[PDB]
């Protein structure tokens, strides 16, 4: 619902009118596949000594 | 100019996160009041340098 101004005319406008609003993921660069099907997972890596 | 929990939230835990790999600790702590101010203590093992 957050309003944005049209230069065009001056019509008020709503988000949705010019972009879709979804929940989706901070980043698309990695995945895991745990035995052949999707999963997540995380690596620890030890401190020095 | 916030209260505790912001800065708990947001500064405490982020930095407490990163003493857990520090050596000849003994115990760690860390509190934030209504002040807008945060101090953490790590205390290490008598003799320590």
């Amino acid at each position: 619902n957050i309003s944005l101004k049209s230069k065009t005319n001056g019509s008020v406008i709503k988000l949705s009118d010019v972009a879709n609003v979804e929940i989706g993921s901070q980043a698309y660069n990695f995945a895991i596949l745990e035995n052949g099907k999707p999963a997540t997972a995380a690596a620890i890596q030890l401190s020095p000594g | 100019g916030a209260t505790a929990k912001t800065i708990n939230d947001s500064v405490v835990t982020l930095i407490e996160r990163e003493l857990s790999g520090v050596k000849n600790l003994l115990y760690y702590s860390a509190t934030t009041d209504t002040s807008g101010t945060a101090e953490i203590t790590a205390t290490f093992k008598p003799g320590t340098d």
